[PDB]
């Protein structure tokens, strides 16, 4: 009878937490590999979408399997004369692997990160386990990571789901293509405690509860006073 | 019942069914060790007041043997039974919303990627004065938002319990062990935290003092520590 | 538009009453409740009363004797009534709407001097 | 009762200065405060109520602050059209005295 | 005009009698309901259709006493504009001075005028103890029973 | 109890052996229909208050489907509940005697063979105020000759109960059917009449405002109407 | 038989299997409150009439107890029976098709997105005289179109009777609640639309006048409101 | 304490016309109220007592009314015998303070 309000369905449901756009052109003298979109690394992060953070924030601890899968879409607004039939490595690169730093790196060939090759225009779908370092991930963390020192109050790497890396396989051809990527995690056999209050104001930082300042009354007023209906 | 002795401490207290067992988990194992009611500083509740906030373990942090035992060993696991007791005639009016809110991450009052500095997120036994001024580095102190971006009147989904001056003056909350890892430093990191928050406010007659104590007694209990500094290297 | 049209003599001899009206157009006044207030020239505003929104009155203090409110709620008209009149009442009398129990809307008032 | 002492009586200002009208009640209001704006033979209209929030058709020029007994009319960056006495009026306990009230006049 | 832990109190006032205590509709998608907890959820989602649990609860104080009467306008009719109107619909006669506070169950809705009323009105006049005069306050709470459905999930946009 | 609901409607109240049966004869046919409380409006206890008469079916004329099936047939015969509730605090004095008086007959304060208009002995809702002026036409409203030429103090005669504000603040009367016919026409003719008399004054302590709000909630209980308007023709 | 008495009221007919049950299913809850014989304005048939056309609840919205429950209560749950009786000598001829429509849906007569009024959609115990002109803001009343843009000889796939005044000269249709929601507001939607339509036109003798009325009986059966307005708030 | 006050202070009227003095009090007497005569060197005698009742030997020129706070002595068709100052003195609450006086002089 509610089972569309169980949190197995209300958060577990494909949203786009990511839309990266990588470039294929050649690498002779190309100094920055991010700059020239020749890749793109990810830090796997739900909350950078709002619409999930406030999902997900409605509740302390939470623990999922995750579920990506992968749109790679071709463009060349360019002369072209033709359109290339191109291969996409998106790496998943895990907690606490180290991430790419050109497109020509030990790290793609890294047997330890797991990749996947698919063609643009068609679809990826991988998933990825519960890859948190406690029993839950925390939407939360009333204190410190780790040290004595000052880190950062909630800013933990127990909540680090990972890394996706994406590049085109193929060589360069004589015009320039460009491919979007689209990333579609859906939260899997999930599990949450510890109900919240629900956000009212809009966020300012990843990982921390701060609201912006002067901001507008999220209580709206009456269009009379108390007594009008 | 009225005499309730914990160790060396005694209290006398009034229950019909007073205590709030978070979750309705009683805190268990996974006393007779620095189970004992630790006594806060009384705050006073005035007519002009905003609200309080103590972090645990960050309030028990100098409290004798546990506050020993916090510092001695790194990794620790312990439940609470907070009481909140406000005494007050049959002339006061006003109410208490003593809540505790597990992981509460709060929000600095300058936004973006500031963060709260070490000295305000673990402030002790004197807590957080919610009607005091916004200090550089501490959190922000608007009591409407929780101190998080979070509505007041949604912080009744955590395990609260009202103190209502009409109907009773006491309020305890049984606190069990609320964290995703088993066992935790409990001197970087603080479970909940315990608020005390005026929503109606205090109301006095006219011969009265404007202003009330409120007495607030953390009793530590299922406490745990690691086992290291007392394992043998054999 | 809600508006309070005060209405009065405004020529009255002193130790006699005032018939010194509000018609309410706009509102009705078992829905809301109506604050009289008085200002004398060279001298601030002063309190009066308000009837309330069903029945009840309240008065100054020094007032609760001499002053007395009544309403028509069929025909929306305030009534203010005043005993042993003195020199001191003359005064612009204003009327105004109960508004989150504050007072606003407020009549351009009729200035009433209490003379020989 | 409650007795609104409005301090101070009258200002010289000029149109840009900040005026900060001052009440202090004997009892505790507990921010039911409203404050208002009278002219030369003209009705006093509302400013401020709930002692901060400002009512319809008022500027943001005008601030109320305060809270308990004290409370602050903050008035920054005067127009010509903000001349006048103000006087509060508190809602808690029936009576509803005003205060003193402060003239503004222009340097 | 701004948030504060004001618009959470629901004032009461001595010296009135047949007034209005509150009033509000039970559109639990807008207005008072809108920002709870109830609502915030209940704006996930496109059909709610239960019932609803409100509550009060009087923090004057334990000398003072008054009869507020709790009207309750079920969807369709209109909300009551005297004391009266409201004593000959469902009510309840709540005397403040002995029940601190009530319960009342808003009836199976299916509401997404419409979706019901709910006003308060005085019965009495409060009465407050000797030389303690001001404002004694309210505070409201709204749940769902647990026949409360929810379906067809959307999305608030910020 | 404190939460008794009849049809639509519910009062908190309390008894221990509040309810006064009168002539302990529980009213009983020769509810589910129009039984439900109708709360009248709040009379004003002040300090120079004489008493406030009510008469019944009269009291319930416009009460909703009472009143309506009162004008819609012809005869009737009702029982009553009257709730008499006068709430103070513990600083109040003053007693007031809530009498119920079978067939009420009043007098005219005009004296002879002068008698008192329908205006008057069918006051409504509103009642007699017996502390105002009597007007052309009406009762005398001499409270200590009971309207009736019967001094006050044996008024006690009458199913009644007392209010005393040291000891209580309720009072109720359950009032069966009293008539010499089986049946009667409720809109012409008052069976009793509820009676609420200050005996002792009302006495308020220096800082209380000199009055006291008096609810009558009468409940009509086994309320029966004539067959006919139903009663087929064949 | 020939004396049914329902309530308060009793007509005199005539049946062997005249009560048509629509779609064989008989009115039944999900009698004895509203359940009485409401019996409709008699109706003119001339020598040039076109038909008429009923909105049920709409035709008994001013109907004493059922049109008070109707507006009183929001949502409501009717069944209907429905007595044709057209009297007539042995010398009249002509046929009426009595035919029960459910969501009888009307046609507006401009065309296009034109729609029809509430004055019209709603016309009460009058109906639709479908013989009168076209006024601004009504429905066609086209006849041979049955105001929707279908035939008329296919409205007899509706549940439908007819009076042939050689055979007979009344037609019953029991009425059940059709809807596609379990009960709906009575008054802002009509559940089905009576017709009583002359198809063979009336033909009288020479020395007979040249009309002949037609008289509507609608009971409503198995009647059912919302709990709320009387369901309790505790 | 409940504080009397009896207005007027004197009054000049003949012998026949009507003479009310009014006594109106702080507190609530509820009734207990007693009015005295007095003549120049003379005992004060006691008129009406309980507001309303006549004393003995008080002829019935005299007539005690009034409730609560305010209470008038209405004296009507005035003798020659009845020219004096007139007191309250209420009898509630210890203590029993008088007004003001009311004496009369003849036009």
């Amino acid at each position: 009878n509610g089972s569309e309000t169980d949190v197995e369905c209300f958060l577990g449901r494909a949203a786009c937490v990511h839309v990266t756009e990588i470039q294929n052109k050649d690498a002779t003298g190309i100094d920055n590999h991010r700059e020239a979109k020749l890749f793109n690394d990810w830090k796997i992060n739900l909350s950078s979408l709002v619409q999930l953070r406030k999902k997900l924030e409605l509740f302390t601890y939470v623990r999922f399997d995750s579920e990506y899968t992968i749109l790679a879409t071709a463009s060349q607004p360019d002369s072209a004369n033709y359109s290339s039939n191109l291969v996409v490595q998106a790496m998943y690169v895990p907690p606490g692997a180290p991430n790419p730093k050109e497109w020509d790196d030990y790290t793609w060939q890294s047997a330890s990160n797991p990749s996947v090759f698919f063609k643009v225009g068609d679809t990826s779908r991988f998933s990825v386990p519960y890859v948190g370092l406690a029993s839950a991930y925390n939407c939360f963390y009333d204190g410190y990571s780790h040290d004595d020192a000052e880190t950062q109050y909630g800013i933990t790497v127990l909540n680090h789901m990972g890394s996706m890396a994406f590049r085109i396989v193929n060589e360069h051809d004589e015009h320039k293509t460009l491919v979007k990527i689209r990333v579609y995690h859906r939260a899997k056999h999930v599990e949450a405690w510890i109900p919240r209050a629900p956000r009212a104001l809009p966020y300012t930082s990843i990982g921390r509860t701060n609201y912006p300042k002067n901001t507008e009354p999220v209580i709206k007023k009456r269009k009379g006073d108390i007594k009008s209906y | 019942v009225q005499q309730i002795t914990l160790g060396n401490s005694t209290i006398t207290t009034q229950e019909a069914a007073n205590a709030v067992v978070c979750y309705a988990e009683w805190p268990e194992y996974l006393d007779t060790s620095v189970c004992r009611f630790y006594t806060l500083d009384s705050k006073t509740w005035t007519t002009g007041s905003k609200g309080w906030c103590w972090k645990l373990p960050d309030a028990l942090k100098d409290m004798g043997v546990f506050g020993q035992n916090m510092f001695f060993h790194s990794l620790g696991r312990s439940g609470y039974t907070v009481h909140v007791q406000c005494n007050a005639t049959k002339f006061h009016s006003g109410c208490l919303l003593v809540v505790v809110i597990p992981e509460h991450q709060l929000a600095s009052h300058e936004g973006g990627n500031v963060s709260v500095k070490y000295t305000f997120t673990h402030p002790g036994e004197r807590g957080i004065d919610l009607s005091s001024a916004n200090e550089v580095g501490g959190p922000v102190k608007d009591v409407i938002y929780n101190m998080n971006g979070t509505l007041l009147g949604n912080l009744l989904i955590f395990p609260h319990q009202f103190i209502n001056l009409r109907t009773n003056n006491t309020a305890t909350i049984v606190i069990p062990y609320i964290n995703s890892v088993p066992i935790d430093s409990m001197t970087r990191h603080n479970n909940v935290s315990l608020m005390v928050i005026p929503i109606a406010p205090l109301t006095v007659p006219t011969g009265a003092t404007p202003s009330l104590p409120i007495t607030v007694t953390i009793a530590p209990m299922c406490t745990e520590f690691s086992g290291i500094r007392s394992k043998s290297i054999v | 538009a809600v508006q309070l049209a005060e209405s009065g003599p405004a020529l009255v001899a002193p130790s006699q009453a005032l018939s010194i009206t509000c018609t309410v157009a706009g509102f009705s006044l078992t829905a809301y409740g109506v604050a009289w207030v008085r200002q004398p020239p060279g001298a601030g505003l002063e309190w009066l009363g308000a009837i309330w929104a069903a029945g009840a009155t309240d008065y100054n203090a020094a007032l609760k004797s001499r002053a007395s409110i009544a309403k028509d709620n069929s025909k929306s008209q305030v009534f203010l009534a005043m005993a042993s009149l003195a020199t001191a009442d003359t005064a612009a009398y204003y009327c105004a709407r109960e508004w989150d129990a504050y007072g606003d809307y407020w009549g351009q008032g009729t200035t009433v001097t209490v003379s020989a | 009762d409650i007795v609104l002492t409005q301090s101070p009586a009258a200002l010289s200002a000029a149109a840009g200065a900040t005026v900060a009208a001052t009440c202090r009640a004997s009892g505790n209001i507990h921010n039911a405060l409203a404050w208002y704006q009278q002219k030369a033979g003209k009705s006093p209209q509302l400013l401020v109520y709930a002692a901060a929030a400002l009512a319809a058709g008022v500027p943001s020029r005008f601030s109320g602050s305060g809270s308990g007994t004290a409370y602050a009319l903050a008035i920054n960056s005067l127009a010509a059209d903000d001349f006048g006495a103000y006087y509060c009026q508190h809602f808690w306990s029936t009576p509803y005295t005003f205060g003193g009230g402060t003239k503004l006049e222009i340097k | 005009t701004k948030d504060e832990v004001n618009s959470y109190l629901i004032p009461l006032n001595a010296n009135r009698q047949n007034e209005q205590v509150f009033g509000t509709n039970l559109f639990i998608g807008d207005g008072v309901f809108k920002t709870t907890l109830l609502g915030e959820i209940v704006q996930y989602y496109t059909h709610w259709s239960g019932s609803l649990r409100f509550s009060l609860m009087y923090t004057g104080p334990a000398l003072s006493s008054a009869k507020l009467i709790l009207a309750y306008t079920p969807p369709g009719a209109r909300g009551p504009q005297d004391r009266r109107e409201a004593m000959l619909g469902t009510h309840v006669v709540w005397d403040i001075g002995l029940q601190s506070t009530i319960v009342m169950t808003i009836p199976w809705t299916s509401g997404v005028t419409s979706a019901g009323f709910l006003s308060c009105w005085y019965q009495t006049s409060l009465i407050l103890p000797p030389e303690t005069t001001g404002q004694v306050y309210l505070l409201s709470f709204i749940s769902a029973c647990p026949d409360f459905k929810l379906r067809l999930m959307k999305d608030t946009q910020t």
